[PDB]
């Protein structure tokens, strides 16, 4: 496993350390996005972060299933239960949960 | 192994917790498909399995610090939703149990106790016109809310004659926010026929009520969500017909 | 795609936001089978 | 391989309940073992937690130094049969000789066991029941007095022809039930079998019975379950004269061979209507007796 | 026993016929489910059963004496259409055979020669702006007609430079008013993958085409239509998702 | 009883194609046994019915009296391997020294087998083919001279970096195939396996590659299944500086260990475009020669 | 936090079929991965600069 | 048993967490002495065991709010501590792997995670003159820092092309505020040679770097530090001579 860059912000070269990390904070209303990417590993761009990505730079076909793992690092008093969603081919980017 | 921290699959879905009570098994006896013995119908039901049995994430309640309490009835929180609905809408028959997994979460230092109860066969009265000398009757929107579920006009009274003082009776689990977070209630097909219409008939309601008030202080986080998540199991389906609604 | 299914819930006395780190690797299905070059190649223009 | 696995492996179909628990015999209250004490670390009955769901398994054995007590106490009482093989008011007809009821000595009283509390809200306990039934009818005029009166008692069938009149046609009774008794004569009793379509009745039905749009007007008709719905109760006097005796009739409900099913919270509010648990919302009361304070008996 | 009488029972449809030619069973092979050695996708499929595989109805032409002929695109037909559209929406995967069975009868005192046909990925092509200079594309409704299907441009050229000379390659039977009264056609799952979209590709093409034309007399019968019936077999879908269309 | 019936009985997920034929060997064709004369009823081989969708059945020996005669004739020459295994032109690349195409000699090429009709219509008999490849590069100048030059040939797989410049930093062919040849040698002769991600290449894809809507815009899109396009075909010259020579490359391809599945009607319009079945439509063409009348020669 | 990597199976997230997977990982080996010729070099001969 | 709670005894020296992940072994791989098969020297080996095999706390680093991360280079680390470094200046070849234990504790109000990651042959670039167009090199101090550390240049980049974001890919261990609170690393002899320098050559390199920053809110505690701990085991020295340094 390697880090999945999903936060794509080149501003300002200074802050690409954020790149690594999603933020999540305390929304006050229900089932607000959080956040949302492509789940093919030879595409730009999150993926193109990973060991995954770049060996499978090396290679035009693939086949199998694939793991994301998501850690929060939040404190040990914050809690939360939040849903993650694959939406296979075809569909477009669900509007709601 | 331990006895808080579980998880439940059915077909392509996954709920986790860390922090639950018991799973209960409703009254004492898993959900199964109907025997060639106790059904009618003659017709080849069909058992979609995967595409229908399934979680379902369909309301999402701000628990606030001074609420009546909400329900739901099944099934026609699913009506509209998924291949599960559109199984229900195309047949005359259907039969399944549910998986429910209600779940609310907060900090250490927040307070208070939800009630989680599938009372079957949940038929709601109606105030009598306050004195009762009026004999109405709940509106469309009232017994079949389906999505977005309803409030409680009273919760002492179960908007039925009956007292919640009593609810724990029919398969219940608590969510007492410094222990658990989440609860989970396992049912039967329970009905006195085989199969039955589904849009029609409502075998049962989840009642979400809370007991003891939530309360916290001025702390950093004043939004607490309930959200009703469900599962059919053992689905089946029998009548083939054009689609029909409410 | 990442939804909130109910709330980041925090006390007093802690912060009202924090992270998530995603890992990412291949199952043990996982198979590859036609070799090309690097989709972006690192050099402009020439070495030393 | 051929045929594929996930249909070979596949519980689809499985027909039996599998069941979590099994039933006991429990003649006798259950007997209390001798207990003593206990100073363990570990083994703790007392503590429990309450939102699994369940009930408390701790034992009184485990909670004070119990003696031997060998429990002969029976449960017999306290069974489906013989808590419902108690025969309670579920109608009354009346006959009045003129007024706004019924008139002409012919009553039609559309099957409800509810409409009267008693007998109602102790079965409302359950909500599937199953048996069969002994019904007791019990004649006479408004004071209670016994008059030489012959009356006709006929059971109508859900589909079959009411009575119109005090001498309608229907009363030849070539096939649906009918009792003749004169007031002289002690109470009609008679013996019914369980005659719903469904495997049992139900005393609620969270539904409606018809399909398509439910407007305000047909909205009447929801908790509506025809399957326990056993149709009408006529009456005679008989003709073709007008009869001479103000009467009463009230029927008296007996079940054996009892079988109710699934559990329900007990009614705490007053019943207002038939087949219907409306009520008064300005009126609501608390299901038991209250007190000033709670530190105080 | 005989021929030329068949009946055709699939879940609770049937069609009937008594003056029929034998059934052709596609390419000498009848349809199946997908083995655990072909199938590539881990996700435990939907085989719905009764609900899907089922005759169904969707169009009727009307056969006139001077008509080019007519086509549908398959699975496009049905996912409008019964609950067995509604599965090749919700998921990504689909596989399935047909059971084709067109029908046009009239008298003893009518001629006329249909050609019912199954080609097998059947793409269009335009006229190229008359001339041949133009590289246009068919419209999504020329591709993708759906339940009322596509007249012919041409039908000598199949709309793609192929003759329909040599049609009867591809499992086909005639429909002769002088002997038959319908034609009935059963296909396997053809494609060079286990599983595809249904919505966005199209496994054949079914092409109802007279040669001979249609003739009658001054009679009493001049309105004498076409009708195409189809049913799903051994029907399987992966990849559940949320609702997704054209 | 338990479980189901109509679950054990189920054929669902039946996984054997049922065979409906099986394949006999036919190394010669087939032998003549010898016949006779009959005069029968009801045995009538010539009449059949068409409708049914079968071709004759009719045998030579019940339609005239016939010798004895044992063929060897071979059906080897009628294989698909022997029948694709012939290499024939699929494309031709030009590297001018100055000109409307390509002028710094490099040239990309996304590999296209069809744009050449005479491979092309052998090719369309079939809808789908699994096979081998065997490439062929012939060099030369328009006149068809041969000069010393050094040509670089690289195949640039789908998701490769393609050359933007005759001296790209993609020439470095650090994983990607390429081959050096001088036009001074004989034609570069290369094997190329099968490397479709579906079974089998398609020569025909009903339907749309994208999701979506389907408007006038994307709607040139229709029939493009990226299974069977493995990518663009580059050519160098080789750099610095610029040749001194105008060149042409044929390319040939040679199929081997080839499958063919579904037989096709065979193309009787001139081919107009790649990948698109277009035709003139003003210009249609009968598939053979006419006569002036049906009872003349 | 521990350092490894997921060892959660696709069998016990999702109900899944069976697949007799067959697909070659010979592909994916340092010698066939490292068998590829590149450049590595360039020596310029000028005949005056 | 449990898995969070681990105590690591080397010599005299003693490590206690209660609140760890598991330990990793570096390469799936213990570290061991070098076999008669391997070595090519002809001396007989000092293995002074004990007095150099042991804990030895180097650094203490200040986990500020806005920090880019340090690292260290093995073994130039304990080159002028204890006995083990007397070894390894005395001598001209050297070999042992270590036993990590990087620690660094805050409260349950607190957030961040460290990333502890062993990069073998962590050899570190310069920024090119800002443009690129000058090939300069690392000082001694930034090469081989040794006891203090150094702070990186850039996080992202690690000071030498390769992308911090495939570093997990070497092991590592990460320290998460809310879960753990120590990481242990044990890594063998990681080298082409059976012994090396230690002086002039550095195995690997220990990167200490926050992903996710350290917040808190204005309670009772600003200052945490992260602590480095190592144990040097299986230790061997050969090529006995006079006492030489950096
Ligand atoms: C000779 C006359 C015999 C009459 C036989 C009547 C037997 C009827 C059995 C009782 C059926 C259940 C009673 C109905 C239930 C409740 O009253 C309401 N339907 C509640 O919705
Ligand atoms: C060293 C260079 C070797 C190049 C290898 C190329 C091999 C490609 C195999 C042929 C693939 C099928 C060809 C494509 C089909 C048709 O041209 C169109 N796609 C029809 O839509």
């Amino acid at each position: 496993e390697t880090i999945l860059e999903v936060n794509n912000v080149p501003t300002n070269a200074t802050s690409l350390m954020e790149r690594l990390r999603f933020p999540v904070s305390a929304q006050a209303g229900k089932g607000e996005l959080c956040a949302v990417f492509r789940a093919d590993p030879g595409r730009s761009g999150p993926w193109q972060s990973t060991l995954l990505g770049q060996l499978c730079g090396y290679y035009t076909q693939w086949s199998g299933s694939l793991e994301v793992t998501f850690m929060f690092t939040g404190s040990f008093m914050a809690t939360g239960k939040m849903l993650i969603a694959y939406t296979p081919p075809g569909g477009p980017l669900p509007k709601d949960r | 192994y331990s006895d808080r921290v579980a998880q439940l699959t059915i077909g392509n879905s996954t709920i986790t917790t860390q922090e639950a009570a018991n799973i209960i098994v409703g009254y004492g006896e898993w959900p199964s498909y109907c025997s060639d013995s106790d059904a009618t119908a003659v017709d080849k039901p069909t058992r979609p399995d995967v595409s229908v049995n399934r979680f379902y994430t369909l309301d999402t309640k701000l628990w606030e610090k001074s609420s009546k309490g909400w329900y739901w009835k099944f099934p026609d929180v699913l009506t509209e939703t998924g291949v599960f609905g559109q199984n229900a809408q195309f047949h005359y028959l259907y039969r399944s149990g549910f998986c429910i997994h209600v779940q609310c979460n907060a900090s250490k230092f927040h307070q208070g106790a939800l009630l989680v109860a599938v009372l079957p066969e949940y038929v709601i009265g109606t105030v009598a016109g306050g004195t009762g000398t009026e004999d109405s009757h709940p509106p469309y929107k009232q017994t079949q809310p389906g999505a977005d579920g309803f409030e409680l006009q009273h919760p002492y009274v179960l908007d039925a004659g009956i007292p919640i003082s009593q609810l724990t009776v029919c398969p219940h689990q608590w969510i007492n926010l410094r222990t658990n977070n989440c609860a989970t209630i396992i049912v039967p097909y329970i009905n006195a026929l085989p199969f039955d219409s589904a849009l029609n008939h409502c075998n049962f309601g989840l009642l979400v009520v809370p007991i003891s008030p939530l309360d916290y202080d001025q702390g950093a986080t004043p939004v607490i969500p309930i959200t009703i998540t469900l599962a059919p199991m053992c689905s089946e389906f029998a009548g083939l017909r054009q689609a029909v609604t409410q | 795609s990442i939804w909130y299914q109910t709330n980041y819930v925090v006390p007093i006395g802690a912060p009202n936001t924090a992270y998530i780190i995603a890992l990412a690797a291949a199952q043990k299905n996982f198979t590859m089978q036609l070799c090309k070059d690097a989709s972006d190649i690192l050099q402009t223009g020439t070495i030393q | 391989g051929d045929r594929v696995a996930d249909v070979i492996e596949s519980s689809i179909g499985d027909s039996v309940s599998r069941a979590l628990t099994h039933a006991l015999p429990a003649p006798t209250g259950q007997n209390t073992q001798v207990s003593s004490h206990r100073l363990d670390t570990g083994k703790v009955p007392a503590l429990q937690a309450a939102e699994i769901g369940a009930s408390s398994n701790a034992s009184d054995e485990s909670m004070i130094e119990t003696r031997c007590v060998l429990n002969s106490h029976s449960t017999a009482e306290t069974t489906l049969d013989s808590f419902f093989s108690r025969a309670g008011l579920v109608g009354e007809i009346d006959l009045p000789l003129e007024g706004t009821t019924n008139p002409n000595g012919y009553a039609n009283w559309d099957i409800d066991i509810t409409g009267y509390a008693q007998m109602r809200r102790k079965v409302e306990l359950f909500t599937y029941m199953r048996f069969d039934a002994e019904f007791t009818f019990v004649a006479c005029t408004p004071t209670g007095e016994v008059v030489p009166q012959l009356l006709q008692y006929m059971f109508v069938p859900p589909g079959a022809p009411k009575p119109d009149s005090r001498e309608s046609l229907a009363w030849q009774t070539a096939t649906n039930p009918s009792v003749f008794v004169k007031l002289s004569d002690p109470p009609a009793q008679v013996s019914v079998p369980f005659m719903s379509p469904a495997s049992a009745y139900q005393w609620f039905y969270d539904g409606y019975p018809t399909f398509g749009e439910h407007k305000q007007e047909k909205d009447l008709e929801y908790g509506a379950c025809p399957n326990n719905m056993m149709g009408t109760f006529s009456v005679r006097t008989v003709g073709t004269s007008k009869s001479k005796y103000p009467l009463v009739v009230r029927i008296y409900m007996r079940m054996k061979h009892v079988r109710a099913w699934i559990p329900r919270p007990m009614r705490n509010q007053n019943y207002l209507f038939k087949a219907n648990p409306n009520y008064a919302g300005n009126s609501i009361k608390p299901t038991g007796a209250s007190r000033t304070a709670i530190t105080t008996l």
